[PDB]
């Protein structure tokens, strides 16, 4: 297509009209004082949240001009949440804050190559500064305080936070499902368990719960379908004649031996039942043998060349006991010795150090779970489904922030972390004057966001910052209770790799954005 | 109990599904493979055809055996044990000395 | 698609008549001398009902934003439903009038966010209330009044 | 250990895959074909067919023989060493010579 | 050609002749190639083979060129021949062949120059009765190829 | 690369270790600063058939030494 | 290969390659210093040297030089 293309100020003016719709649209959702926004949706109902990254998404322009605006500053928003999942919102704040400020050198006749220079310069000071402020967060107090903080205040999802990530201890997983009734729920289970039901439901000894139970059961990992019984009645017998119950984890159980194994379990002549094996592809080997090593069993799969006919008894893996439902198999305490089970675990541990993806390194963190600590789900409580939702994102919201509280230490909020690394980097110069003014630029966009924070209390911005920037180290803005005080002792913390992450992205992009000069797009 | 097998067929148990030995060092995994040789466990008077007389077969109880391992040869179970009864027929070596 | 954007109390003003429209259509049938809606149908004959929550799920709006503030509102009316399958008109006759009472007083310059905690607090409180002032409903006769009057 | 073929049955062993020569000066690359020519390893004491006595076989342990190869033949191994046993049926000449 | 029996008589009589020899067929495929690779290998016989210029009916015409060209005698089953039956002298001969990755070239044939001449005189008068366009370059490329260059 | 220093000597540098007959190739870095990997000799783009093979399981990788090598150009 | 009429059956121990030490992962074989002598390696080279010279398109020259550095320096 034909194109339309502009230049000079005419196109940056079109590119900050831009900038501004989005950043706009994203500010009035920042700190306690935020407000909601409401994205439509042709699906169903409207979503309100107050998740910058959301908001963000939805902004496009008419004006492609102003849009082009609008789907850059997009990014720091965006990359912002893949990496720390919070503080989306100020990174955007920032963006709008470097360019504003930046574009308006470029009109006084600056060299925005430079003016970008010295915005980075700046920068990679600033971070230093805050890896120089971060102190660590490793008690469940302080945990409580960065998930009730990023919970928008809500001093019980912090509290629920802090509780799993202490019961499943560090290398354990967390994750957030609707709930059932009106409050939050946490559920920790214990030890290692699976999405597996039994086979057939007659294999359950107990109705009551609908589930079946057995007590220091052998195991049998089968790496294969399970079709004749033949396969098994030398393993059978050697069971029966030790008088104890028996777990099959198979790739599956179909028709002709799981009927068999049916009628010889009900008749009461050995106590087995059957379960398919976690997951598929490759990684159902890889977790079945998991299961080996937490029972002490031998996984017996057709790739060795191994038959199960040829399997004594000590192949099978052991347990303590084991619990069943229609989708849910659990072994409680196996007999593998920790020096096996701590070694398969440290093996694991370089599996995510080489896992070069995203989706490759959710599952091994989910595995050494389950071989490790233990697996946590929160359940978020609403009346509504316009309730669930924005509450239900909170949760996972802080669920973030806290895993990042923990791994890179906190600052202080209320913006006031950033504004402190501005007066330390008072003296920063560049190699030439423009420089200096993008240093400049960037130390005056640090004070952006407790300058929003303060504009949605509806309060004076540049009265707060004075008073805050007239202060010492941790002193700041209580916007909740408006009130001054150190802000690491009123609880306000802010994950540092979210501090540091929000100025990295907006400046990042913020500073490409300044060096704008000529833009082309579709014609109207 | 032990079996008697009806004049001219004879009852044989086989031997090792691809004794991991062949070519030499090498322990060759089964690659879907079964055993032809065999010992002989009973053996039948003879074959009766052509009515005048009876003639004897020419292996012993106990004999290592090297059958043709086919339709003439069926399966069965003795105190739970695998074994075969095929017809002398389908016999066609014995592995000696 | 290229987004309309709006904001404070222009984005609310539309949103109010939104809830509005849907409100008012739901509010013509409560109680006894409750009045009829009719609901039109590509389909076949319309349909003439009482029931505030079959009027609700009609009502679209062609104010993209008028609309939202519909979509919304209309959701209270849907799940006090799915909940008991009845009172979904009063439902929204009492949202309706959170709404109006609330907005003005966003007006007044309060802060929304604590607007809505106190009424939440009242609210909690109100349920309490509520389940003190029950009494058991167990002979025939009082289900038969349940009945009747539903 | 040897072999000791069963009456009639002959345990004879396979030639060269397509020597490369025929023609003349020409090396003839792999056709995809195999060989006819063997030689006898052990000769089983004859058919008994008909009763009325055993008659011997008319192939002697060491000739050399051009087969038939087909059903009637197989498969096996000695000591590792690959070997076949058909019957004197599918014997069908002696090179000599 | 697919099976090399149909070569056996002919290699050998050349093998036994000491010269190398090129194959120009309609095609050399899996069997019969493979064979010759592995024969020409080893330093039995200098060989080597190369598909025939063009496709359709100007192939044979124009293979029948490159017979006069070297005095050789093209073997087709057409006239009802077999590869079998052909002695040495029905082999076509040069002084020198250079072959690339897609260009076979013949140097210097024994063909005398009464039939080259002849055989160009002939595809002289190709085209004078040639009513096309496209029946008119061809026979001209052939021309040149025969008498001058390219 | 409008006056970057860390380019050029990168770039330099690498000239200098695969020679002059070796290539460059730039492809997408992990995180924030500029990466040069140089592989020594002879290696390609092939993992082992089966996970079994593998004799060091904290690489997740396969190690031989003084083996023979079995080049076959069939399957 | 079956190309040249040659079967995996009849090669002795003198056809295999041989080297120092070999590193497979997931997806990445790499041979360390292999026995060949430099007289045929740098032969080998000085053909796939030629190979670009006539390589009339653009294409079939990337992997060429690719090879030579396999052979030659490094990548
Ligand atoms: N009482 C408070 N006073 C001042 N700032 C607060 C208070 N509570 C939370 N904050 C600040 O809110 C800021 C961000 O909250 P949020 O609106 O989610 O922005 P983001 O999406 O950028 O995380 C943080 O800087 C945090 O310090
Ligand atoms: N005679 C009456 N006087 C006052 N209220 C009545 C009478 N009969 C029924 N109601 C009230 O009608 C209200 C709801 O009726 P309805 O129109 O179905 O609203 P909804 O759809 O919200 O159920 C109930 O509050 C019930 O108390
Ligand atoms: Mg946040
Ligand atoms: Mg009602």
């Amino acid at each position: 297509a034909a194109k339309d293309v502009k230049f000079g100020n005419d196109a940056r003016v079109k590119m900050l009209r831009g900038v501004n719709v989005l950043a706009d649209a994203v500010k009035v959702t920042l700190g306690p004082k935020g407000r909601n926004v409401v994205l439509d949706k042709s699906f169903g109902a409207p979503t309100i949240t107050k998740d910058g990254v959301s908001v963000a998404r939805e902004i496009e322009l008419e004006d492609k001009f102003e849009n082009m605006g609008a789907q850059m500053v997009k990014e720091v928003a965006s990359k912002a949440n893949d990496a720390a999942g919070d503080g989306t919102t100020t990174a955007t704040v920032l963006a709008q804050a470097i360019i504003t400020e930046g574009l308006k050198a470029v009109a006084a006749g600056m060299n925005p190559m430079d003016l970008k220079r010295g915005i980075d310069k700046a920068v990679t000071a600033a971070v230093e500064e805050l890896k120089a402020l971060s102190v660590p967060c490793s008690d469940s107090k302080a945990i409580a305080q960065v998930g009730t903080i990023s919970a928008n205040s809500d001093e019980t999802v912090g509290k629920l936070i802090a509780e799993a990530m202490d019961k499943v201890g560090k290398e354990g997983v967390i994750t957030v499902e609707d709930g059932t009734g009106l409050q939050d729920e946490l559920d920790v289970v214990e030890g290692m368990q699976f999405d597996r039901g039994y086979l057939s439901p007659y294999f359950i000894n107990k109705p009551e719960t609908g589930a079946v139970e057995l007590e220091s059961p052998f195991i049998l990992l089968a790496d294969k379908k399970i079709s004749n019984i033949r396969e098994m009645l030398p393993v059978l017998e050697a069971v029966a004649k030790a008088g104890k119950p028996l777990l099959i984890i198979a790739e599956d159980v179909e028709g002709e031996a799981l009927a068999t194994l049916v009628v010889n379990t009900m008749r009461g002549i050995v106590k087995v039942a059957a379960v398919k094996a976690p997951g598929f592809g490759d990684r159902r080997k890889a977790m079945l043998q998991d299961i080996a090593t937490l029972t002490g069993g031998t996984v017996i799969s057709e790739e060795i060349g191994m038959e199960l006919e040829k399997a004594t008894l000590e192949d099978l893996g052991q347990a303590k006991r084991v619990v069943i439902n229609k989708d849910t198999t659990t072994i409680i305490d196996g007999v593998g010795e920790e020096a096996a089970i701590q070694g398969r675990v440290a093996q694991i541990r370089q599996q995510i150090e080489e896992a070069t993806s995203d989706y490759d390194r959710e599952k091994l963190q989910e595995r050494v779970a389950k071989l490790a600590g233990g697996v946590a789900v929160i359940k978020v409580g609403a009346a509504t489904e316009v309730e669930m939702k924005e509450k239900k994102a909170r949760v996972e919201d802080a669920l973030h922030a806290t895993r990042a509280a923990v791994e890179e230490g906190v600052v202080a909020g209320g913006g006031v972390a950033l504004i402190r690394v501005a007066s330390k980097l008072a003296d920063l110069r560049g190699q030439n004057e423009d420089q200096n003014v993008g240093i400049k630029v960037a130390l005056r966009a640090m004070e952006a966001p407790l300058r929003q924070i303060v504009l949605n209390c509806g309060e004076e911005p540049s009265v707060v910052a004075n008073t805050v920037k007239g202060g010492d180290g941790n002193y700041g803005y209580n916007a909740a209770t408006e009130e001054y005080g150190n802000m690491i002792d009123m609880g306000i913390l802010d994950p540092t790799k979210v501090t540091r992450s929000a100025l990295q992205y907006a400046a990042s992009v913020a500073g490409l954005m300044i060096t704008t000069e000529c833009m082309v797009t579709d014609l109207p | 109990m032990n079996i008697r097998p009806l004049h001219d067929r004879v009852i044989v148990k086989r031997k090792e599904v691809e004794t991991k030995s062949a070519g030499g060092i090498v322990l060759t995994g089964s690659a879907a493979a079964k055993s032809t040789r065999g010992e002989v466990l009973a053996v039948g008077n003879g074959r009766i055809l052509e009515n005048g007389e009876v003639k004897p077969l020419d292996v012993k109880v106990g004999d290592i055996v090297i059958f043709n391992d086919g339709y003439g040869v069926k399966s069965e179970k003795i105190d739970n044990e695998e074994v075969l009864i095929m017809s002398e027929s389908d016999i066609l070596a014995i592995v000696e000395a």
